[PDB]
């Protein structure tokens, strides 16, 4: 492995036509410090090659805005986008659906051809009013544009100003048309900017909130399976006050209060570094990255976060560490022996391909391949250090590529998404879903690590894997 | 916290005291929550007749739809052809969703590709995407066929699918003889089922329109069977099984049952089974063409009658007892083959099951939704069982269909408290099941939130969901069931009777309260 | 009272206030009922480990058996032969009970007769009943054969069946050529599956013991299949379907699936189908005989080996993956037919299903009961799925059987917490699921009273029942299911996975309480 | 027509041998000196009849809810009868009530050889440690107990005295009698000798002039709760119910009542006659099937009391009138003219005739499994002219009578049900009520009407014939 890896890469690319072989080659690399010298990323997908990527509407509606529980989010366009993305992402929340929370519902303008012809702007204002009579307890409205809204020249920003002023509601236009950008990534930036311009400033004057030196915000935790509740509880046991959760289980008022905090804790850099930079410029609030995947990364991140405060938070940090230490050591003692030595290939989106490596290593596994669907070069710079030498790195991996890499490398476990799952199960290779957590989790924090380890163990050592081959062959 | 000998997932982990208090502090500190008495008040209002009036007055807002966009069906139609790749000209996000939506219903790989149109393609169209698309897909995934549909971006900017494909062949990106049937499938018209019809008619013409001089109706002694958008693998298998039992020669046009059911045996098979391009070229030589779901196969019908010159029979979907009968007798006439002893016995076994279970089925009231052929099948069979289909909602239904269903409803005593809703969604259905409560819903997974809301009002108001339809995401392997034929009827009957008995068991499990009626024999 | 537009049956009629006050008046005035708190105190105590120790010290009293008497299986066996009337020599009450117990499981007619022995036969024997009973049976219902077993009365007084039948032929009540196989089936020995064995050996002996001289093992190029006590129509069919798919000539000796599933077409058919007297007479010329349920076919095995000279292979019941594979590979060696592609694929689909559902099944803990072969087949398959058969109960098991099950359990990580109990009953099982709570029970309809008891202690203590076995009285048409082979394994897996997902849905339906985890997708 | 029916009987009896043909001819008639009844079954002919164990444990003792009833003998008998009969009760099964449990001594060859009496005494003690709140034990003898010479009466006496518990021996062996019938009589005698007298010397029960016992209602479906409600709205006090939802204490208080209301004559007239002899308590038959019979019954019962009860009777009759007339209004049109062939046990083949007629239906053939000629005497008055009467019917006979008469509805037992459904004749279960009910009283008439209608007019019956046949 090293020369066999760079070999493998050239055998696979042999199938493509010339133009795509020369692009795809730049998005596969073997690890050995500045990604701008190893692999290129955040570039359009080669047509017809079965990429895994989604669109900017997924990035804005599905990931950033949809989780915000007390707003109503309108999918503005034909009925497809809102339907495929209804309740497909497990951004969990406490609430009374249909009354004061609305995350798993599908509000939509259901565009017909008449609306393509005359425009959907008069439909939008009529739907804002129906939303108001039927869901009186909503705390604001988002309008997430689908592919056709831009292309036909509608103007949702004017509908928002006018209807927003008329009803004294926040209405946030979001121009997340699916054709914009190359991936979900631009959806993140369009959505962050929409929060900045339409929400985040709403309380710049207000000072009626009582601040403390220990107020923080969790930024980019979308509470998959409760991941962010498993994080908040540690932060508050450490002495801090999480004034806001962006956007897992998040309320619009929690977002309007983030400019009051003293420190912005950023879990998902890729999807939220935009707003965090902005809050540092305008409000003076610093931000740091953290990683609550596994006890080694979680311990290191608590101690780094407590170091920004005084002694008392630092004292409490050690008390949290020691409370949970026997718990994850009982987890390790039980599952590390059943998982040590097993090799993992990852393929996810923008953050987990690097952030979960520490939790596999804490069970004695080895991440021999990883890749991101839509990461940027700063994500790869951070990944180079987490990965070992001569491991395989792949950006916007095609379906053919992933299948062919797996055949040669033969990992013991693959971790990727739904579209990949049943592919490798057929081939005989244990799979765990690393977006939905395979309807399990949380995986964040100490309480999450017990579940991750039990999950990786139940799948990797399950009896079904010994039965793929009929005894008559 | 966690005890390593009993790890808790999110349920019930977050019910531990420390988590419950944190969430209380989060809510009181920073969520500015509406008071709980105001929430209960608004919820009670949403279950009332007054709220239902406002609800049904909606014209611009849709809430919880019961349909998808056309290209989701174009994908499933093309998945039904041998070694063919579904290819969706437009933006790649749509394909990521089509794939996902089907992966979770079938729990199986679903292959589809996109040519990743973006901002720049909006200005000058997607011609270069298509040229490089077809060549890349063809070289990489090695199909015998590539079948082309469109996303809403492609439709709006006005790409010419015919011209771009031809140019891709003139410019030498794909061989000229390589088949690339295509269809326009605009999300802003009709629904996923329409995209099925449009794609089907696309592939029929591709293989047929220019070759008709040679064709002779009936010369191949077979009957064509066009199934439509179909998400139960047993529905393809029952049809094939009954035709073979009568010894009828048949071609099933669009057959995905192999590709949506490959074995787990060490190796990933991208393609499997399916209608050969050749059965498609020779389809005009069949005796006739039967459309199993006529109410979403209008475009296909006009073609098989207009070009193939078949006299397509006026048959309903073969669901339940009468429409299965009529389907077999129509097949018997067309083919010259008698209905065999084995099917006559299976009919009589279905009728026997109906006689054994009628007392638990009688008067049971149902709210139901789905695509139009499947929903009218359910209505028909429910009536045959003595059940009262009270609420019938078809989001993608039309006036002409609604008239047919209302005719069916009037020809039977059990349809008299029934109403058919077209163009209404699951938030309208929510109201109907509060104000005019049925005993069960029959529908797809999205109905679980309607069951949940009704329980919140009270256990006496709860309407339990019976999952039949598409999509089904929260139970495994129901995609393998059957709903057509006498077998499909036997399955639906068993599932309804036992939902009823299970519900009764639960209401009578209370010791010394309601268990006087917890009978061992039901 | 009653409102004519919504009539109430006993449930919920008796929850009306006036009925409620009447029942309270009745209790308080005249029942002399122990007070409610004492009832709670005794109930709590019946859930404790202390109560469980008392319960397992029982040795004279049986409470809630999980077994029936031998003649019930002699009836089911004889029903599997062509135009055969089952005939039970002894008292009529037993036959009334056999018939209704089967009627209620199969929801079909069940033909059996008695010769109505009473007090005066006890003193002088049933010779006259046999002479009149056979002549009346043969003249009235016209069977091609009459198969004779015994009620416990006939056994105790010592009636000789061989003699009484020979006399009946000598004295001209039935022709000498008329077949009247017979078997002693004493109720106070073994159980209902012992009667099946006893009867079967009975019929085999009648048609082959004296006729061996001309018989040659292998000459008819067929395999005999002996199914044993089977109450799933699907299990006959899967066996025949798989042997026909493999091209194997085969003789299913005793086959009731036709008599138990006659169509409802305007006429009653007392007899239908069944193993022909020709098949039984030719059976020794088979290559070999397979016993599908070896653990209650000990007596048959001895005769087939001893007189037929078949080398009966050591096969487990073909349940689950490993044992279905062993069955098919044995069949293939004996017959020289290779296992076809269709079956290799079906196996691969079963593995696929296991791979798609492993996350939800893993570690789930079960209690189960039933007949010995059925129970060890369940145990085997749970172990393959990653489940833990915690409480395994076989009322009619034996020490040898328990030792085979304990070895199976030891061979697997998932057997570590499993215990096997023989000669225990469902009142014993009730303590086990209080003291060492499983997540589910797999059993027959009698487990519904244990589920009821579990819920009374509390909703967090409820063990929900999954109905697999015999009898199933409180759900309709499950007798049509399958449990053998790959098909049967796919059915069981589906039921189990979806019973786990139904339970999780119910625990997470509480609005703003547990519905954070009420996922659309599972 | 009388003679067209008299030739159907002859034609059917042609199949039989001579001995059975001559006996069956006396058990079939077209309507005291008309039919024979309560004789032994002819061997081999597939009767519907059960045994004295079913008639003692399954019908009389089993429902008594606070006692534990032991099936003494091998596992079979108690297992087939577990929960098969719907004798409803209020209770906490397993602690203070026990109706749907199966207690048994599970006889093995050892007990058939050495006897079961040491085993029975050990079982009594085990029942006492595991079920402390039981209020008495009954032991129900299966075929083998009598035949091997056990002495359950001695065990019962000895253990009873030892523990101060009512322990009732019952020799209901299945070979005794010719039917369930003898089991009823044996069971009643067991009640007489071991329970009924327990309170003869006690005088602390506070009587009233309106006290009453319901006798022989087993509370199928709740039938007897829907009868209790009416009796008590009439001003009466139902001190006891026998044996449906019944408690032993209620049994022991029956001799303190002013009147015994016998529903099931066959099964319980024995004990009723005894209570008249010893305690001077009169008895009377009544019939709560349908409104005509329920009204006529209420009025006859009320007439055995004073003007106060007679008033309240008329307030009850007038309260429920609008309800039952609504039932008739809705269902008599849908069921009028339809013919019914009935075959049941000891009572309902005649008692339910009034209810069918209130819905306009005609009962053209009825018969009993185990009735005596006193039951048939009552039946003559209820049945029309030239209708068909059959006693201990055989399967062959009931199938053949049905094919020529072609009734619109048949009501019989589970063993008959699936036979005629196949033939395409609507069938309603008239023992278990097909899991529905209650059918007694006014409340039960609404259910009975709803049930005949749903089956008789069900869409399924129009489909038995394939359109290509
Ligand atoms: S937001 Fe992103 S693809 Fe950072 S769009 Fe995607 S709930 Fe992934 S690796 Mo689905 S950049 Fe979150 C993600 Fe990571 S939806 Fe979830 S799993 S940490
Ligand atoms: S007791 Fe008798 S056979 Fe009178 S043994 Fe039988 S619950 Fe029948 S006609 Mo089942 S004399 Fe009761 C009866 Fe009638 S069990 Fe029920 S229905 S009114
Ligand atoms: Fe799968
Ligand atoms: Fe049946
Ligand atoms: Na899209
Ligand atoms: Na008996």
């Amino acid at each position: 492995s090293r020369e066999e890896v760079e070999s493998l890469i050239q055998e696979v690319l042999e199938v493509y036509p010339e133009k795509a072989r020369k692009d795809r080659n730049k998005h596969l690399a073997v690890n050995d410090t500045q990604s701008k010298k190893c692999i290129i990323s955040n570039k359009k997908s080669q047509p017809g090659l079965m990429t895994i990527r989604g669109c900017a509407y997924a990035g804005s509606k599905g990931v950033v805005w949809g989780p915000i529980k007390d707003m109503i989010h309108i999918s503005h366009g034909p009925v497809g986008c809102g339907q495929y993305s209804r309740a497909g992402r497990r951004n969990y929340y406490i609430g009374t659906t249909g009354v004061n929370a609305f995350v798993t519902m599908n509000f939509t303008s259901d565009f017909q051809e008449k609306d393509i012809v005359f425009g959907g702007d008069k439909k939008l204002a009529k739907l804002i009013d129906e939303v108001e009579t039927l869901f009186p307890l909503n705390k604001g409205i988002s309008v997430q544009s689908e592919c056709p809204i831009g292309l036909i020249g509608d103007d949702i920003e004017s509908v928002s100003k006018v209807k927003g002023a008329e009803l004294s509601k926040t209405i946030v236009p979001v121009r997340c048309e699916g054709f914009r950008g190359v991936s979900q990534s631009l959806g993140h930036h369009i959505a962050n900017d929409a929060v900045r311009d339409w929400v985040l400033g709403k309380r710049d004057e207000d000072t009626t909130f009582a601040s403390t030196p220990y107020d923080v915000a969790i930024i980019g935790d979308y509470n998959i399976g409760g991941d962010a509740w498993s994080s908040r509880i540690l932060l508050e046991e450490m002495g801090l006050r999480c004034v806001a959760q962006w956007s897992g289980d998040g309320s619009i008022s929690e977002i309007e209060l983030t400019p009051k905090v003293k420190l912005n804790l950023v879990h998902c850099y890729r999807s939220m570094n935009y707003i965090s930079r902005h809050m540092e410029e305008k409000y003076g609030i610093p931000w740091m990255e953290y990683n609550f995947f596994g006890p080694t990364k979680t311990i290191e991140s608590l101690r780094a976060i407590a170091a920004k405060f005084d002694e008392s938070i630092q004292k409490k940090c050690e008390e949290v560490i020691a409370k949970y230490k026997p718990e994850w050591e009982a987890v390790v003692a039980k599952y590390r022996p059943r998982l040590e030595g097993k090799r993992v290939m990852l393929y996810i989106g923008g953050l987990r391909p690097r952030h979960v490596i520490g939790a596999y290593e804490d069970l004695g596994m080895e991440v021999v391949g990883t890749g991101y669907e839509f990461a940027h070069n700063d994500d790869y710079d951070r990944t180079m250090k987490e990965m070992g030498d001569s491991t395989l790195l792949y950006d916007d991996v095609t379906g053919y590529e992933f299948e062919e890499f797996v055949k040669r490398i033969k990992p013991d476990l693959i971790g990727s998404g739904i579209k990949e799952k049943f592919i490798f199960q057929k081939m005989g290779i244990p799979f765990r879903e690393m977006h939905s957590w395979d309807y399990s989790g949380p995986y964040h924090g100490f309480d999450g690590f017990a579940i991750f380890a039990r999950d990786m163990d139940m799948t990797l050592n399950n009896p079904c894997w010994k039965k793929l081959q009929a005894p008559w062959e | 916290s966690q005890q390593v000998d009993k790890i808790k997932a999110s349920y019930p982990l977050f019910l531990d005291q420390d988590y419950k208090d944190m969430l209380a502090k989060k809510r009181d500190g920073f969520e500015e929550k509406y008071p709980q008495d105001k929430i209960d008040e608004v919820f009670q209002w949403t279950t009332t007749k007054e709220y239902q009036e406002l609800n049904f007055q909606r014209e611009a807002l849709t809430v919880n739809p019961a349909k998808a966009c056309q290209p989701l069906g174009a994908v499933l139609c093309a998945l039904g052809f041998e070694k063919t790749m579904p290819y969706v000209h437009g933006s790649q996000g749509c394909v990521a969703y089509f794939r996902s939506y089907f992966n979770r219903h079938f729990r199986e790989p679903v292959s589809c590709v996109s040519d990743s149109m973006t901002e720049d393609a909006a200005v000058f169209g997607g011609q270069q995407n298509m040229k490089d698309g077809l060549q890349n897909c063809k070289a990489t995934y090695k199909p015998d066929m590539i079948a082309v549909s469109t996303t809403c971006m492609a439709e709006v900017i006005g790409d010419d699918l015919n011209a771009f494909i031809n140019n891709s062949k003139k410019e030498g990106f794909i061989p000229d003889e390589f088949p690339v049937p295509f269809a326009h499938t605009p999300a802003f018209v009709g629904s996923h089922v329409t995209g099925w019809d449009n794609m089907f008619e696309g592939i029929a013409r591709y293989f047929t329109l220019k070759s008709m001089d040679d064709k002779v109706v009936g010369s191949n002694k077979k009957i064509n069977i066009v199934p439509g958008f179909e998400t139960y693998l047993g529905n393809f298998r029952v049809i094939k099984r009954m035709l073979s039992e009568m010894g009828v020669g048949y071609s099933l046009l669009s057959d995905p049952e192999e590709v949506l059911d490959t074995p787990a045996d060490g190796q990933f098979r991208m393609y499997a089974g399916g209608t050969t391009q050749e059965e498609m070229k020779d389809a005009p030589n069949a005796l006739n063409t039967v459309l199993l779901q006529p109410w979403h196969l209008e475009k296909t019908k006009k073609f098989v009658e207009g070009t193939w010159k078949h006299e397509v029979p006026k048959l309903n979907i073969p669901m339940g007892l009468d429409w299965t009968d009529e389907f077999l007798m129509k097949v018997s006439e067309i083919s010259g083959q008698p209905i065999p002893a084995s099917l006559t016995k299976e009919r009589g076994r279905l009728v026997d099951m109906m006689t054994d279970s009628h007392t638990w089925l009688h008067g049971k009231r149902f709210a139901l939704w789905g695509d139009p052929d499947f929903v009218m099948g359910l209505v028909k069979f429910l009536l045959e069982l003595g059940c009262e289909p009270v609420h019938i909602l078809c989001h993608n239904g039309n006036k002409r269909w609604k008239k047919a269903v209302d005719a069916i409803l009037a020809a039977s005593p059990y349809g008299k408290n029934a109403t058919v809703y077209i163009g209404k969604d699951l938030w309208h259905l929510r109201s109907l099941v509060f104000t005019d409560k049925p005993d069960f819903m029959i529908g797809n997974s999205y109905g679980k939130f309607i069951q949940r809301d009704t329980l919140h009002k009270g256990k006496e108001f709860e309407v339990p969901l019976i999952r039949i339809g598409f999509p089904i995401f929260d139970r495994h392997h129901l995609h393998r069931s059957t709903t057509l034929g006498y077998e499909g009827a036997m399955q639906i009957l068993t599932t309804l009777v036992n939902s009823i008995l299970e519900r009764l068991d639960e209401e009578t499990r209370g010791m010394q309260a309601t268990d006087y009626n917890h009978d061992l024999v039901r």
